[PDB]
RNA sequence: CGAAUUUGGGUAUAGGGGCGAAAGACUAAUCGAACCAUCUAGUAGCUGGUUCCUGCCGAAGUUUCCCUCAGGAUAGCAGAAGCUCGUAUCAGUUUUAUGAGGUAAAGCGAAUGAUUAGAGGUUCCGGGGUCGAAAUGACCUUGACCUAUUCUCAAACUUUAAAUAUGUAAGAAGUCCUUGUUACUUAAUUGAACGUGGACAUUUGAAUGAAGAGCUUUUAGUGGGCCAUUUUUGGUAAGCAGAACUGGCGAUGCGGGAUGAACCGAACGUAGAGUUAAGGUGCCGGAAUACACGCUCAUCAGACACCACAAAAGGUGUUAGUU
RNA sequence: UGAUUUCUGCCCAGUGCUCUGAAUGUCAAAGUGAAGAAAUUCAACCAAGCGCGGGUAAACGGCGGGAGUAACUAUGACUC
RNA sequence: AAGACAUUGUCAGGUGGGGAGUUUGGCUGGGGCGGCACAUCUGUUAAACGAUAACGCAGAUGUCCUAAGGGGGGCUCAUGGAGAACAGAAAUCUCCAGUAGAACAAAAGGGUAAAAGCCCCCUUGAUUUUGAUUUUCAGUGUGAAUACAAACCAUGAAAGUGUGGCCUAUCGAUCCUUUAGUCCCUCGGAAUUUGAGGCUAGAGGUGCCAGAAAAGUUACCACAGGGAUAACUGGCUUGUGGCAGUCAAGCGUUCAUAGCGACAUUGCUUUUUGAUUCUUCGAUGUCGGCUCUUCCUAUCAUACCGAAGCAGAAUUCGGUAAG
RNA sequence: GGUUGCGGCCAUAUCUACCAGAAAGCACCGUUUCCCGUCCGAUCAACUGUAGUUAAGCUGGUAAGAGCCUGACCGAGUAGUGUAGUGGGUGACCAUACGCGAAACUCAGGUGCUGCAAUCU
RNA sequence: CGCGGGGUGGAGCAGCCCGGUAGCUCGUCGGGCUCAUAACCCGAAGGUCGUCGGUUCAAAUCCGGCCCCCGCAACCA
C-alpha cells in the first residue's frame, strides 16, 4: 500500500544537519517580524510545534499574523490551474528574514538619496538599474606580456 | 488501560463553571426502550407479511469500542461524558505502577 | 482487462490554456484569522480615529 | 544451467548489492584477488601492466574467476610463480536476479505470467566503466612479454573490449618512475612487507624522525 | 415376432401442472416448464443506426468519490452569452538580488554497512611444534588489538555536492517628519495596527512582450488513449507492462523517408510568380554520368537515421599510423 | 438392491430418524399476582419444540500412523 | 358409537428446499486459486520544489499507556580500560575514557545530552465554548493539528510550559437506539402529571474502511455484448529448447586442439516450451492419421574430394553439394 | 591589555602533550548553630574571606600536532549536466556545437572575534 | 521419458563464518550362562569422508554426460 503521511519523504529535508544537532541559537528567537514582512520558510526538525508542510518548506510569504511564539504567513500555492491563498501559523524558529526583502529596502532608500541629491543639482542621476551592457572598445598592450603560442596537446595514456 | 475513579476536571453547571472534583463511572449503553418512535415504527413495518424490513448488519469488524467515562460533579452533581480511544482492556479501579518492583 | 493507472500527461497544458495567472490582491485584506484580541482593539481604534476626523474636519 | 552472460551483460539496473534487504545471494565464484609474490615489494618489481576495460559492462565472478585462472596459471607455467603480482581490482558486488519460469506443459495454465515477477539472487558482478583497471600485474621488464600474453589470455575470457596498457609508474604505486627513482635515492619512500610508506613534509616532527631516519640523516 | 405384443375408436389426467419400465424424456415440428392474448412500446451502465449546406471557435482520455473498473457525479479542458473598464493588479521568458534541495557526480588512509592484501608491534583465555619436569622464561598462527597502510563498492550509506527545474522581490496599496485613535501592549506618549497633515514626473525605481486587462453566468463533449527524444521501474527480452518532462498522433492534410498514425520538414481559404525546407540530381524521376582528394574488388560487396538486424575471434588481402 | 450360488465384517463419534421424561435448563399468545392514577416487571413441572439422555447403518455414511523387534541379508509372527 | 372431548374459527410458539422470492464483492499481465497493491504509515523506486505508477522493493497499522500525559529539579547514557575475599567471560562497589555509537511502547525515518534519555516531587490541560488554519482535497467530507481567543486549572521561585503521548499511522456518514446538558421548546380546544417528540454534544458501525442486508451448482442451459479478455495460427522476444563459433587447462600410452575438450565467452535459429495480448468472439472448423505437391539445409545415403591415433578392411572429422 | 558577570556568532573557539601567569577576579578551608539535601556538608545549602599555594580549575604561549575554518589560473574547465544534429558506432557507449559546472586530491594561510556592565599596576 | 534437498562401506549421519592434519551402530562363537549349549556383553578396528579433472597459499566436501524420495507434463486440441 502506498503512505502519503504528513511528513512523507521528508527524511533529508528535515534531517537536522551536519555538526548542526541540538538546541538552536536564540538570534532565532529574538528576530521580530510584524504584518507585511516577508520571511522564508525553511523548518528546523528539532522543533516539532509549529512545523510547516513539505510543500511549504523552502517558499516565501508574507506575515499577516503574530501571536505569542508564531507567525501567520500567507503562500500562494499553485492548485490545478491557479494559485489559491493558504495561511500558515509557523514558529519563529522555522521562520526567517528575506536577505532580498532587506536589499530593496536598501536600493529604495539609495534612490531617495539619489534623486534628492538630482533635487539638489541634477546629475542625470538615472534612478533604474540596467543589464549587464556589451564591454566597449579597449588597448590591450603587449610589452611584458608577448602573447605565448600554444598548441594542442598529443594524446597519451597517463596511467 | 487504567484510569482513576476520581478526577478534577472543569464542570459547566451554571454554579461550578471551574475545576472540580468528579466520581467517574464507565457510561452504560441503557436498555433500549419500547415505545420509541423507531422502535414503533420498525414494530409496525415488521408486522403483517413480507418478512424482514430493514437491514441487518453482520460485517462486525471491530474488535473494541470506544469507553465513555461519565463524570458526576460532587458539587452539583452534574454529569460530563467523555469518550477515549479504543481500547481492549479497561480498568477503574486504580492498581498504581510501581517502577523498580521485580517478576 | 487491466487499464492504465494514472498520468500527468496533457495536465500542464490544460492548466496553461487559460491557467496559472496570478490571484487578485486588495489593499485592506480580510482581517479574519487575525488574533482577536488585535481584531478587538483595531475596531475601538478605528472608532476613535473616524470619531477625531471628524471632528478635525467638522 | 546458467543463464548467459550475454543476458546479463550490460548496466541496465541501479547496483543491487548484498545488503539487509537482500539478505539471501550465493557466494562469488572468484574469492582470490591477489596471485604470486603479493609478499614482495616495489623495489622488487618495478614494472605494471593493467588489463583495462573500453567499455561499460557488467563482468560476473565467474568470468572474473576463469580470466584469473587462465592468466594466473599461463604465468605460473611460463615464467614461474615468484615472478610476478596479480591483483585483481574489480570485486563482485552488483547481484544479479532471476525470475525463475517453468518449462513444463500446463506452464500458461499454472505460471502466473509476468505477475510478481520480481526475481531472486542468483549470481554477482562487477561494475566497470571506460577506462576502469580490471588486472593489474606488478613484474620485471625481463617478464614484461610473459605478462602481456597472460593478460592477452585473460582478455580472451573476458566479455567485451579491453586494452592493455604499459603503466608509467612505478609497479603498484601511483608515483610515475622517475619520482619514485629520485624519492628512493632520497628518504621520502620506505619499504613496508607489501607496499611503501611516504614520508609528509607536514605532521609530528620527532614521529618522522623516530621513523624516516634515512631522508634526515642522509 | 404369441407376447411386459401391435393397434383403431371412446374415455381420464392440463402447465410449476400432467405423464414418465427415468432419457429432463413426452405433453400438436415448441419442453431444464407448452401454446395464446394482455400487463408491454417491460428494463438494458450493452451493440446498431441517428437524414441539408456553409462560416467561426474547438477538446478529452486527467483529479476526487462511488459493489466504482464497458458506467456516473465532480473538477479540469471547450463553446455561447456577455458585464465593469482605454496602453490596466499581466507573462510556460530573461536579468539582478535573495532562499530551499540531497539527485547526477564524488567519498570510503570521513560516520554506517560491504570488501582484498600485506607489515608492524602478538602476552587480558584460545592451537600444535622445538628449548622439552617449574607461571606473564623464546619464536611461528588465530590475530582479546594501532597503522605509512592497501584494492574495490552502496536504490532503501554519507562529510561534500552540481546542471536542469523551483519560492520570493524589483515600489505610488511606495519611501521619509506629526504619533491623532485604541478597551491591545509597554516601567513609560514605549511599541502594534489604522490614519490626518506635508515632500517625491516623461528613466514611479531591471529586460522583453502585451495580439485590449479583469470579471460573471451557463452548458456540450470527454473521463479505453497511444507513439518519439531524454530520465526511469519490473523483466533475458518483447511492436511487453508501468511512471516523469516535453512534443506529437488521436483530431492532420501537405513535401520527404519507395511503401507506414506518430520520424524528418512543415501545418492547410481560392489562384499567380519567386525562393527554399527535409530529401535529393545515372534511368525510372524534376534536378551535375558534377568538381576534388583518397579507400574498396566481395565465386553471399556496398549503398543514407527512425528502419526493418549481426557479434566475439581471425586474415603481410590492401591502406594508413610510436619503437 | 437387482436372477441363481456363496456371503453381507466393524463403527450410532457426526448428520438424520425414532423413544418414555430426572428436571438450578430455554420456554410464545392468552392467563395469575407487585407497583403505579393508567398505558410501562417478575413467578408458572410454563405447552409443543430445542437442549440433556437411550436405540437405530440391507439410514446418509465412515472404516488410521510411527517405531523396535528373527543366527547371512530381507520381512516382521511379536511388542510399545 | 362418541360426547362437552373431537371438529370448526381466531391468535400465538415450533417444524416446514415440499414450495416462493432474492442474493451469492472488487482489483487482477484472461478468469479461478493465491494475495490485498480496497482505509492507512515509514524508507526507497521518485529522476535535489511539490506531484508521480506496477500483483515494485524492505517493512508496519486497527493496538498500548493514570503514565509511556503535564510541569519542575537532579544526573548522564551504550560501551571499553584499570581495581576490589568468595566473584570466575557475566552478580555489587570505585575511578578514567566515553558526540551518543544508549534509551525514548511499537515498524521505519527524522529528532533529543544541565534532554525529548534515567531517577525524584507535584499533578490531571487526556477540562469547557465555538471560531480560524495545514495535510489527501473538489480546496467536499472523515482521520490526525498548527496557531490563537475567552475561562478554569496543573506545575514551577519565575520566566514560561501544558488543549494527550517528541513528529510522521493507529480509524467511521444518513436513519435508529442510548446517555449528558439553563428540564429550554412541542404534543396544535384549555390544563396537572406520566409518556413521547425536539435543540446542542458523545457512544453503540459499517475493515469492500465516503459506510447492501446476502450460499452454491449448471457437462441441460439462456440473453446483451467483448477480440477492452483467455483456448488456434500469425506478429515482437528467445529465458528455455535446438544448432554453431572463439580461448585453451586437460583427455588422447612421452607427442593442447587427428577426434574431444573444463572454466568462460560470442552468437544464430522461430521445427520446443515459455513471455505478450497486437488481429479474429454478427465463428479463420480445433489432434492424429491417410493422400499429394513444393520448398529449406543444420547432408542419413548416393557423386567427387581433403584430414586421421587412414595399413588393408570397416570407420571418424570436414568441403562442394538438396541432383 | 588581564579578570569577572551577562552574552552574540557557535571548534580560527574542540582534543593530546608541555611550559608561563605581576596585580586584581572562582579556591582546600575555619566550619556545620541556623535554611536545605544526601549512605557520605563528595554534590547541594548555609555562616566566616580570617593562618595560609599558583595547586591548578581559568587564561596565555609552544608543537614540520590531530581536527577545524579560509583561499588558489593545484586537481580541473576535468566528473556530471541543460539544449542540437538524417553526428559516429551492431551495440555498449562516444565525440562535437551553444552553455552551466563539482567533489575528492595538492599546496598556502590561520588557530577566536566581538557587545553591555564592573573591576585591576 | 526433466533438475534438484544427500550417496562414505554388503544398511545410514559432515560443529554450511567452504585449514575436515586420522568419528558413531553392524560381524568377533573372546567373556561369563541351574539347556554337553541358547538371549546377553568393557574391547584390538578397515574409511586420504561416493571410480576421475580443475579451487590446488597447505586442502579430491564447489562445478560435471550415474540412478534415485519428491514436485509441476507420455508433450495435442
Amino acid at each position: 500500500g502506498k503512505s502519503h503521511g504528513y511528513r512523507s519523504r521528508t527524511r533529508y529535508m528535515f534531517q537536522r544537519d551536519f555538526r548542526k544537532h541540538g538546541a538552536v541559537h536564540l538570534s532565532t528567537y529574538l528576530k521580530v517580524y510584524k504584518v507585511g514582512d516577508i520571511v522564508d520558510i525553511k523548518a528546523n526538525g528539532s522543533i516539532q510545534k509549529g512545523m510547516p508542510h513539505k510543500f511549504y518548506q523552502g517558499k516565501t510569504g508574507v506575515v499577516y499574523n503574530v501571536t505569542k511564539s508564531s507567525v501567520g504567513v500567507i503562500i500562494n500555492k499553485m492548485v490545478g490551474n491557479r494559485y489559491l491563498e493558504k495561511r500558515l501559523n509557523l514558529r519563529v524558529e522555522h521562520i526567517k528574514h528575506s536577505k532580498c526583502r532587506q536589499e530593496f529596502l536598501e536600493r529604495v532608500k539609495a534612490n531617495a538619496a539619489k534623486r534628492a541629491e538630482a533635487k539638489a543639482q541634477g546629475v542625470a542621476v538615472q534612478l533604474k538599474r540596467q543589464p549587464a551592457q556589451p564591454r566597449e572598445s579597449r588597448i590591450v598592450s603587449t610589452e611584458g606580456n608577448v602573447p605565448q603560442t600554444l598548441a594542442p596537446v598529443p594524446y597519451e595514456t597517463f596511467i | 488501560v487504567n484510569v482513576p475513579k476520581t478526577r478534577k476536571t472543569y464542570c459547566k453547571g451554571k454554579t461550578c463553571r471551574k475545576h472540580t472534583q468528579h466520581k467517574v463511572t464507565q457510561y452504560k449503553a441503557g436498555k433500549a426502550s419500547l415505545f420509541a418512535q423507531g422502535k414503533r415504527r420498525y414494530d409496525r413495518k415488521q408486522s403483517g407479511f413480507g418478512g424482514q424490513t430493514k437491514p441487518v448488519f453482520h460485517k462486525k469488524a471491530k474488535t473494541t469500542k470506544k469507553v465513555v467515562l461519565r463524570l458526576e460533579c460532587v458539587k452539583c452533581k452534574t454529569r460530563a461524558q467523555l469518550t477515549l480511544k479504543r481500547c481492549k482492556h479497561f480498568e477503574l479501579g486504580g492498581e498504581k505502577k510501581q517502577k523498580g518492583q521485580a517478576l | 482487462a487491466k487499464s492504465k493507472n494514472h498520468t500527468a500527461h496533457n495536465q500542464t497544458r490544460k492548466a496553461h490554456r487559460n491557467g496559472i495567472k496570478k490571484p487578485k490582491t486588495y489593499k485592506y485584506p480580510s482581517l479574519k484569522g487575525v488574533d482577536p484580541k488585535f481584531r478587538r482593539n483595531h475596531k475601538h481604534a478605528l472608532h476613535g480615529t473616524a470619531k477625531a476626523l471628524a471632528a478635525a474636519k467638522k | 544451467a546458467r543463464r548467459p552472460a550475454r543476458c546479463y551483460r550490460y548496466q541496465k539496473n541501479k547496483p543491487y548489492p548484498k545488503s539487509r534487504y537482500n539478505r539471501a545471494v550465493p557466494d562469488s565464484k572468484i574469492r582470490i584477488y591477489d596471485l604470486g609474490k603479493k609478499k614482495a615489494t616495489v623495489d622488487e618489481f618495478p614494472l605494471c601492466v593493467h588489463l583495462v576495460s573500453n567499455e561499460l559492462e557488467q563482468l560476473s565472478s565467474e568470468a572474473l574467476e576463469a580470466a584469473r585462472i587462465c592468466a594466473n596459471k599461463y604465468m605460473t607455467t611460463v615464467s614461474g610463480r615468484d615472478a610476478f603480482h596479480l591483483r585483481v581490482r574489480v570485486h563482485p558486488f552488483h547481484v544479479l536476479r532471476i525470475n525463475k519460469m517453468l518449462s513444463c506443459a500446463g506452464a500458461d495454465r499454472l505460471q502466473q505470467g509476468m505477475r510478481g515477477a520480481w526475481g531472486k539472487p542468483h549470481g554477482l558482478a562487477a561494475r566497470v566503466d571506460i577506462g576502469q583497471i580490471i588486472f593489474s600485474v606488478r613484474t620485471k621488464d625481463s617478464n614484461k612479454d610473459v605478462v602481456v600474453e597472460g593478460l592477452r589470455r585473460a582478455r580472451y575470457k573476458f566479455p567485451g573490449q579491453q586494452k592493455i596498457i604499459l603503466s608509467k609508474k612505478w609497479g603498484f604505486t601511483n608515483l610515475d618512475r622517475p619520482e619514485y627513482l629520485k624519492k628512493r635515492e632520497a628518504g621520502e619512500v620506505k619499504d613496508d612487507g607489501a607496499f611503501v610508506k611516504f614520508l609528509s613534509k607536514k605532521g609530528s616532527l620527532e614521529n618522522n624522525i623516530r621513523e624516516f631516519p634515512e631522508y634526515f640523516a642522509a
